[PDB]
DNA sequence: TTCATCATGCATCTGATTGGCGGGT
DNA sequence: AAACCCGCCAATCAGATGCATGATG
């Protein structure tokens, strides 16, 4: 159970918790309201439908959760038990995947 | 490197972004004054801990 | 649209960040507006890749299946898979 | 024509915002 | 040593939610 075990099974959990579990799709980590008031910041946007904030609510409770591990994996390489940014910022370099986010955590 | 399925949509963030701090020209401590003083005038216990009227 | 509209409410981000982390860890104050900020820009990335496709087939509603469709072109494929599995979960 | 579903405005009321201190980092 | 800084607490009120209406396709 050390903290790279869990980031190897996450979506095994995440899959599990999916299939399994019982959800509520009105109550939710994020609100609703804040997703789309983010969404229709863009010009572009015109019309959302109700499904996708909904979509974006687990989505980013996903993200944040995964992003959160990966960077707490640096926090215990140095012995440290403080999340800081710099341990975030190594997480993103760890996996292209997260190469969106170069302008918002430059180096 | 850089993710190849990516590329396109940073570049047309980063404009998009670029747009959006023209319009908002004008992080903060607080974002609200109404609550930033509810929060200085609220009694405090030694600690510094809120606690109730 | 006001300028906060931008990003989401940092005691929420910050509380799931708490429940991923062992429960005696600490979270420093710029690693939740980092999370806050990335969590923002992952809204705002995908949200444009669906809304330019929906813009070029002349339809005004961005919906569930163009966020599941733009996460996966643009490499969020177990984000979009997973989320399929929920979706026809909340359909049902 | 009808149906499904969007934005908008409004009423209700709820939980995010908030900072001084101490002890762990 | 000695800076540094994050969890602790709960009341106000910014705003999230939910419903009615009209628009839209
Ligand atoms: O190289 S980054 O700017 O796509």
């Amino acid at each position: 159970g050390t903290a790279r075990d869990i980031l190897t099974t996450y979506w095994q959990h995440i899959i599990n918790h999916l299939e399994s579990d019982n959800h509520d799709y009105k109550i939710h980590q994020l609100p609703l309201a804040r997703i789309k008031k983010v969404m229709k910041a863009d010009p572009e946007v015109k019309m959302i439908s109700a499904e996708a904030p909904i979509l974006f609510a687990k989505g980013c409770d996903i993200f944040i959760t995964e992003l959160t591990m990966r960077a707490w994996i640096h926090a215990e390489d140095n012995k440290r038990r403080t999340l800081q940014r710099s341990d975030i910022a190594a997480a993103l370099s760890k996996s292209d995947m997260f190469d969106f986010l170069i302008d918002i955590v430059p180096r | 490197y850089v993710n190849a399925k990516q590329f396109h949509r940073i570049l047309k963030r980063r404009v998009a972004r670029q747009k959006l701090e023209e319009q908002l020209r004008l992080r903060k401590p607080y974002l609200h004054e109404s609550r930033h003083n509810h929060a200085m005038r609220r009694p405090r216990g030694p600690g510094g801990r809120f606690l109730t009227a | 649209m006001k300028e906060q509209d931008r990003w989401l409410p940092i005691a929420n981000v910050a509380r799931i960040m708490k429940l991923a982390l062992p429960e005696n860890a600490k979270i420093a104050k710029e690693a939740k507006e980092c999370m806050q900020e990335c969590v923002s820009e992952f809204i705002s990335f995908i949200t444009s890749e669906a809304s330019e496709k929906c813009q070029q087939e002349k339809r005004k509603t961005v919906n569930g299946e163009d966020i599941l469709f733009a996460m996966t072109s643009l490499g969020f494929e177990n984000y979009a898979e997973a989320l399929k599995i929920y979706l026809s979960k909340y359909r049902e």
